[PDB]
């Protein structure tokens, strides 16, 4: 049972690494400086 | 049966015991417990 808990916090290990790639997905966003222009 | 009986009497794993901290392990050990208890006949 104890390792059925850690399994969910697995589970939950997972939910950040998939918030993680959304962060990932999200970083062309803020690659897009303007001030690279110069 | 008896014998449960005895161990229940002896080191029965009540949920009163939530007064210690409140650990993960100690929580699903009295869950164990209360899932055992049906077990008393």
């Amino acid at each position: 049972k104890e390792y059925l808990t850690k399994v969910d916090k697995l589970d939950a290990s997972e939910s950040l690494r998939k918030e993680e790639e959304q962060a990932t997905e999200t970083q062309p966003i803020v690659y897009g400086q303007p001030q690279l222009m110069l | 049966g008896t014998e449960w009986e005895k161990v229940a009497q002896l080191c029965d794993f009540n949920p009163k015991s939530s007064k210690q901290c409140k650990d993960v392990s100690r929580l699903r050990s009295v869950l164990m417990s209360l899932k055992q208890t049906p077990l008393s006949r």
